[PDB]
């Protein structure tokens, strides 16, 4: 995933 | 210790002091004491005016007489105070103004008199009108100032289409607004039961959907005083006692100064 | 912006009155509200800021 | 865990504590319980107030409007080829009464559209499936004069394109108020009459009314060109408040509504006749 | 970015904490469903707006 | 650095801003900036009112026209401001009031015009009267408010004993008070020399023998504007330019609130 | 390959950072929805295209 | 994920  | 009581109060604001030897504690409307607009809730950017002791003091309105036929009385705030010394001036010289209040209602009698006054503080007190016409009550008739208004026992419709009175028709058991009086107790209130107390003291915060608004275009609080139980004395059928309303502005602040507003109350 | 000749002088009052009262018909009434007194000179132009003073959060 | 307070095993009394006595003049309600006036047992309470939360109380889609729109040959007179509706919860009475238990409210709004249609005339042939265009026109934006004029180009206004037979149309709207809360009641005016005014109409206003167009309108049309035979249709609008917060409680409307304000006219007799000593 | 929480089980099948999963698909929070895990508060501001709030066993008016 | 100047000023008080592109620095009367009454110099014990931005702002008085025959103009403070918005209200609703001021006097013309205005700020400006009668000038005539008064070139005595005018007779070279004008420079002053500057800015402290006094009974400062050198232009014998006086209250504080004072200016 | 980010919550339900999830299904970036997390910039290139940009309190023309 |  990629959490900002 | 010493001998203090729930029934003996002193209210001191500015150069004014009230003493009561027979009160029924005091209500702080919705649990909130009056306060100033915080920087993180602020909206007009201009530096406000805060007149403190010159506007936040006890103004006593003209006395009304309670008698056996009395149906009820009502005032709007700030309207009731529009002509009260430096408060009224600050109110009309600025576009924006907020205020909290201490309402102190006065009614004394004797151990042999009888009756119960319902003192009600209502947020956004919208009243019903005259006519077939909806939302037709005029600014001049909506705002009686110090004089206040009265309730009626039934709906007598303003019949003359040609030259309409454009007034309110506040029916007592409908709280003048389409709901039942017995439920008005969900609103901030006290009862002046003549065997118990001479008075009622309700402290009011500024309540509104905005931090500040036009005091000249809009009333925030309404004061409704309806006799829950009628005035009675000995056997004298035309008994009559005075009810005196004393109000003080609290944490008053003003924004948007310019020339004075002169409304037409004619 | 004053676009007059350099030899022309003058002082002007420019104002903003927040709503609710009579719209100003006289300098005397305009004086009372937010205002700038512009003096004409080498700095050709004058800025008046109309400050956000309002009841609602958005107009 | 959200259950209510357990009941306490309470016993006999002979004391100078008198909770049964109070003074309602003070403005307060006595915080009493059965254990103050009677001997109670210990009950472990499992009951909860989960359905009466402000959210659960409003969490239901309510009908607030029926917009009637036709698709027929554009003739030269007053017709319903397109319709407009000022958005409001006040045309209906039911949701209006629930939201009015409170003075102020703040919420997001969900709109669900149930479209239904039918044949008007016994028979002129039939119609192919109709597509509906619901356009939101916010105050300021140009209102359509014709069912197929340029405003329906909708370059910046939100529009819904619904197809008959499909699952009912649905959209969400944020808290769009000009203030920190929607006012369900406004004890005021939008204009004030000044002494210096020319006529006394300049400063005249409707009591309790704020903005003229308040939130704008929904414009509805059948995007289809007219069939030979006419099709009448109804767009039913369901409204549901979500992510709801409410302030300052008010008494419920006890007499029938008479317009947008608090005005009453008739049926001012809400209560039944019942004898004082009759059960 | 999946949200997981316990259902409050009413009628239990003959089979204990049962969970449900929620995921937001939209950027605008207005688009979200209702969480319905709502906390409560005291009646007090309404049932006792008093400056001197008194104990139920002592005389209301002293 | 950057390019700042003695001649380019900005005065900002409350919601009011003045810009001048041709000033002559600015005078602070007697070296003292306005200030509030200190606790160790305090005398009325009641909590004061301090209206801040609503009273301490720039009020522009009615413009006067300077012409070839103009002998002089004079105003008194606080009198000049008695009707200026919320300041006047605070002044008349309270027995006691103190104030400092920023006086900004405006007179512009052209490189080809000529003349010099003497702008004088005087503590306790007592003027001479009409008559044979000593100290007979009436309150109504002593106080012209915003309109101010004028100077005269010679003493023409009010001759009619029967119905006396009870006015002042201020003779210019005697500063209207029995001394010579050339010495008025011992008082806080500036000169509007038309080849040098459009304006004069004098800041004034509250000066008095008391910390605070009755503003309605007593003027603290007097503003005298006498043309030291006459107005002249090109060869046009009836030249005429406007002189505009703009004044702001500073550090205003009020004591002894009660009902409004309504003086008789008739 | 799921993308997770914070919604800017406007009207808060009576229940704090709420997130939403995004996944791209297509190879061609043109096929993607709009991220709408857009950064801003100065008016300057337009409001002050000056070679000697001066301080607002100093004389504009010196 | 986020488990409450
Ligand atoms: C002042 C009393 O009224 C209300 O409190 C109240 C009444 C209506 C409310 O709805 C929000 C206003 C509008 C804003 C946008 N809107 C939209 C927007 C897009 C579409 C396709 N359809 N409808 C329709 C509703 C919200 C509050
Ligand atoms: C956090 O949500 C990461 C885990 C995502 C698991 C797969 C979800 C598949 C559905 C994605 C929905 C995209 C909606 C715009
Ligand atoms: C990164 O995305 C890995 C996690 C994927 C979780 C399951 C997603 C299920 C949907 C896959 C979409 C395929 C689209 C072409």
């Amino acid at each position: 995933i990629s959490e900002v | 210790a010493c001998g203090y009581s729930d029934r003996v109060l002193q209210l001191t604001l500015g150069n004014s002091t009230i003493t009561t030897q027979e009160a029924a504690n005091s209500v702080v409307a919705y649990g909130r004491w009056p306060e100033f607009i915080r920087d993180d809730e602020a909206n007009p950017v201009d530096q406000p005016t805060e007149p403190d002791v010159a506007t936040c003091r006890f103004y006593t309105l003209d006395t009304v007489m309670w008698g056996k036929e009395s149906k009820g009385w009502w005032w709007k705030l700030p309207d009731a105070l529009r002509d009260m010394g430096l408060f009224g001036q600050n109110m009309y010289y600025h576009y924006l103004g907020r205020s909290g209040y201490t309402v102190h209602v006065q009614c004394n009698a004797s151990k042999f008199h009888q009756g119960a006054l319902g003192v009600f503080a209502i947020p956004e007190y919208c009243l019903a009108g005259d006519s077939d016409k909806q939302r037709y009550t005029s600014y001049a008739n909506a705002n009686p100032g110090e004089r206040g208004g009265k309730f009626y026992s039934q709906f007598n419709k303003d019949n003359a289409v040609t030259s309409p009175k454009r007034e309110f028709c506040p029916v007592d058991y409908l709280l003048g607004c389409g709901v039942l009086l017995g439920n008005a107790f969900v609103y901030p209130h006290q009862i002046i039961n003549l065997r118990t107390n001479n008075s009622a003291t309700i402290v009011l915060p500024y309540v509104n959907a905005l931090a500040i608004d036009s005091m000249v275009k809009h009333n925030n609080w309404g004061i409704a005083i309806l006799p829950l139980s009628p005035l009675d004395f000995a056997q004298d059928s035309s008994v009559e006692i005075p009810i005196t309303v004393t109000i003080a502005p609290m944490c008053s602040e003003f924004n948007g100064l310019r020339n004075v507003t002169a409304p037409k109350f004619q | 912006l004053f676009c007059g000749s350099m030899m022309a002088t003058g002082k002007i009052l420019v104002a903003y009155a927040p709503p609710g009262a009579q719209p100003p018909t006289s300098r005397k009434e305009a004086m009372l509200g937010t205002h700038v007194i512009w003096d004409l000179g080498l700095q050709s132009s004058c800025t008046m800021v109309v400050p956000w003073i309002s009841n609602v959060t958005y107009r | 865990q959200d259950s209510l307070p357990d009941t306490k095993a309470s016993g006999p009394a002979h004391s100078k504590e008198v909770p049964a006595l109070t003074a309602v003049e003070t403005g307060a309600t006595n915080p009493l319980a059965p254990s103050d006036t009677v001997q109670t047992r210990h009950v472990v309470q499992r009951r909860s107030r989960s359905e009466s939360t402000i959210e659960s109380f409003f969490a239901r889609g309510a009908c607030v409007a029926i917009i009637e729109v036709d698709n027929e040959q554009p003739t030269t007179r007053a017709q319903k080829l397109f319709a407009m509706w000022r958005i409001t919860y006040k045309d209906t009475v039911q949701l209006r009464r629930k939201l009015e238990f409170f003075t102020y409210s703040r919420f997001d709004m969900e709109f669900t559209f149930v479209v239904t249609a039918n044949f008007t005339n016994a028979n002129n042939g039939h119609a192919l499936n109709q597509v509906y265009q619901i356009m939101y026109i916010p105050p300021g934006a140009p209102t359509p004069k014709s069912w197929d004029d340029y405003t329906w180009q909708t370059s910046s206004n939100p529009s819904i394109f619904y197809t008959y037979g499909a699952a009912p149309a649905r959209i969400s709207v944020p808290y769009v108020g000009l203030a920190n809360a929607y006012s369900h009641f406004y004890d005021g005016f939008a204009k004030v009459p000044l002494k210096t005014d020319a006529n006394d109409q300049i400063g005249d206003s409707l009591y309790s009314a704020m903005t003229v167009d308040d939130f704008g309108v929904l414009a509805v049309r059948v995007v289809n060109d007219h069939n030979p035979t006419k099709v009448t249709s109804k767009v039913r609008i369901y409204m549901k408040p979500k992510h709801v917060r409410v302030w300052c409680p008010r008494p419920p409307r006890a007499v029938p509504y008479y317009g947008p304000g608090v005005d009453y006219r008739n049926n001012l007799d809400p209560l039944s006749e019942k004898g004082l000593t009759t059960y | 970015g999946a949200q997981v929480s316990s259902q409050k089980v009413g009628a239990h099948e003959n089979s204990s904490t049962i969970n449900y999963t929620t995921i937001n698909y939209y950027k605008d929070s207005a688009s979200n469903a209702a969480s319905k895990q709502d906390y409560s508060q005291d009646p007090s501001k309404f049932t006792e707006p008093l400056k001197d709030v008194l104990i139920k066993t002592a005389p209301a008016l002293n």
